[PDB]
């Protein structure tokens, strides 16, 4: 019913970062988690999630950089975000719904965490 | 208002019914994310457990009525229930005692349904007016456990597990046990014949052995579902060429046929109905967030409040025949929902479900709850062993039928499961008006045939 989200940060495109999502009182297990991202000036968009039974979705500009994965044991929701870029910046949050479907709008989910900042520099070391 | 074991009655009855509703309510997920269970699997073998549960009915009338006493066998029923709750729990540890836990809930609800409401009626002298009131104090008893568990269970399996959910049936089971156990001396002059001499060790050892006999045959035709519907079909086809061979019989044989489709169309309640909340339906109404699968619990909630009303306010067919109408409503509401009425993401408002149930629930008290009352007004036993026996057929179709909203584990759109579930609840709608008008237009033979 309340997820904390952590493994935000500032990284220079290229890079790396995880996500992860844990809930509190409820096992997640019963729990499709998506990820959502609002960058500055536009509104929560779904990003990737994974469904109560290991259903995945995907935005086209996310697919083949970021991962969903779950592990049940520690009851805990990861997006690995690997090639970032600049345009990933954003407040990231995950929210969660019962069952095995995953809706593309902030409103198909009651659930949300409070969002962990993702900065992507265009830094690159200098040649 | 009524007699003092009215009320132990009343309330042995609700607890008894809160654990069996604990489990039905939570039982299609379980198989789906506990045992794995495609849902395709989970329907049928749902589907095959409803039809245990309510097909052994006549064997505990038969026990209460001539083996061991009618208050002997409520209390051998609850402790065979208890049981079986516990061993759905230790099924957590134990993964394969699952099916013979489910058998021994059903076998324990086969020896216990009947006997209650047979103490209940004798509670009454026996043209009291205050009958009729009791036995609709007692439909709401039903519905009151089943509205608590319902509403409660998935949520307390959601946040503690399923081992706590179906302890706390047994516990409840135990609470039903205590509850008459402290009562006893109010039902000490009332019961069948067999309550009132020494009870016969032969006989309940007959019982107990039947019992174990047939847990053990529940488990394996809930494993086996493919030869579970060999056995009613051949069962069916047999009790009908002999019902057939042996004209007041021909109203209760057509009201059973009316009857089965009504409980094809219930059995979709734990299952297709229950996965098109999870799947296409908002989980948040008046503001509040909720467990999908909880809205199981607008079934007994719309009747829990609709029986007294409708107990204040043609005859025999019609009454069924309007019953038959709204749950044709409840299904084209469902169909309409999701064909019209829908999000951009697929998603529907809650009020359309909140209504399909009440169409259902008014469709329940105009047939099911008001069947079996005038079945008997038309005729035994056999006939009685008979309806509990279409039932199970009832929901062993019930389950086939979930099977056409069966989704894939991998599917994550609801733009992609909304139209399996309007293509298939508008067909049960539309079949069912078919059979609604049928009946209307039986309705004045089957009428000058009750004469
Ligand atoms: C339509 C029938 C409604 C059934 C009524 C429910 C009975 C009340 C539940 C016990 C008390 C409330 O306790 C809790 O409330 C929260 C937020 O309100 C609800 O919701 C929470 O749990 C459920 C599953 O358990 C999730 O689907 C939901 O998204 C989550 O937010 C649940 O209902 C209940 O876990
Ligand atoms: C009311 C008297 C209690 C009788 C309990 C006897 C139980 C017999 C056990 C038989 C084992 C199969
Ligand atoms: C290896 C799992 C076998 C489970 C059998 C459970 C039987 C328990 C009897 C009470
Ligand atoms: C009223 C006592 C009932 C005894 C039934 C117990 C059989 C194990
Ligand atoms: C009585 C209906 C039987 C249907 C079998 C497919």
């Amino acid at each position: 019913v309340q997820l904390v989200e952590s493994g935000g940060g500032l990284v220079q495109a290229g890079g790396s970062l995880r996500l992860s999502c844990a809930a509190s009182g409820p096992t997640l297990s019963n729990y499709a988690v998506g990820w959502f991202r609002q960058a500055p000036g536009k509104e929560r968009e779904f990003v990737a999630g994974i469904n109560w039974s290991s259903g995945l979705r995907y935005k086209d500009v996310v697919k083949g950089r970021f991962t969903v994965s779950r592990d049940n044991v520690k009851d805990t929701v990861y997006l690995q975000m690997n090639s970032l870029k600049p345009e990933d910046t954003a407040v990231y949050y995950c929210a969660a719904r019962f069952g095995g479907m995953l809706p593309l709008q902030p409103s198909g989910y009651a659930n949300w965490g409070q969002g962990t900042q993702v900065t992507v520099s265009s830094h690159h070391h200098h040649h | 208002q009524q007699p003092r074991p009215f009320f132990m009655i009343f309330f042995v009855e609700l607890w008894e019914r809160f654990g069996y509703y604990g489990v039905q309510g939570v039982l299609a997920v379980f198989f789906v994310k506990q045992l794995g269970f495609s849902q395709e699997q989970a329907f049928v073998t749902f589907g095959a457990f409803a039809a245990l549960v309510y097909g052994l009915i006549s064997i505990g009338g038969y026990v209460g009525d001539h083996l061991l006493g009618t208050k002997r066998t409520i209390v051998l029923g609850a402790l065979v229930l208890a049981i079986g709750y516990f061993m759905t729990g230790m099924s957590l540890l134990k993964p394969d005692l699952i099916f013979i836990a489910l058998g021994t809930i059903a076998v324990g609800n086969g020896l216990f349904k009947a006997n209650p409401a047979s103490l209940l009626s004798k509670c009454y002298p026996p043209k009291d007016p205050r009958l009729d009131g009791a036995f609709t104090l007692f439909y709401m008893s039903i519905n009151i456990g089943s509205l608590i568990a319902l509403s409660l269970a998935p949520v307390i399996a959601d946040r503690f597990g399923y081992s706590v959910t179906y302890n706390l049936c047994g516990a409840g089971l135990i609470i039903a046990l205590l509850v008459y156990i402290a009562c006893r001396g109010m039902v000490k002059d009332i019961g069948s014949e067999p309550d009132f001499r020494p009870m016969s060790f032969s006989k309940l050892l007959y019982v107990l052995l039947g019992s174990v006999v047939m847990i053990f045959v529940c488990a394996w035709l809930m494993h086996n579902v493919e030869v579970a519907n060999l056995v009613l079909i051949v069962l069916s086809i047999v009790v009908t060429i002999i019902f057939f061979r042996q004209n007041k019989m021909f109203v209760a044989f057509v009201l059973m046929l009316e009857a089965v489709v009504f409980y094809i169309l219930y059995a979709q309640m734990p299952t297709s109905l229950n996965f098109f909340a999870i799947n296409n339906v908002h989980h948040e109404i008046l503001g509040f967030s909720i467990n999908p699968v909880s809205f199981q619990a607008l079934n007994p909630f719309w009747v829990v409040l609709a029986s007294p009303i409708l107990a204040g306010i043609l005859s025999m067919p019609m009454k069924f025949t309007l019953g038959m109408f709204m749950c044709s409503l409840g299904f084209l509401t469902a169909a309409a929902a999701g064909m019209w009425f829908a999000d951009a993401q697929g998603l529907t408002s809650p009020w359309f479900i909140v209504l399909v149930y009440l169409f259902q629930s008014l469709g329940e008290l105009f047939i099911s709850a008001l069947g079996l009352a005038m079945i008997a007004a038309l005729v035994m036993g056999f006939i009685l062993g008979m309806w509990f026996l279409t039932q199970a057929a009832a929901f062993l179709l019930g389950g086939y039928v979930a099977t056409f909203t069966a989704v894939p584990d991998n599917i994550t759109d609801p733009l992609e499961t909304l139209p399996v579930y309007t293509n298939v609840f508008g067909k049960i709608g539309l079949v069912t008006l078919g059979v609604a008008v049928v009946m209307l237009l039986m309705v004045p033979w089957l009428k000058r045939m009750i004469a």
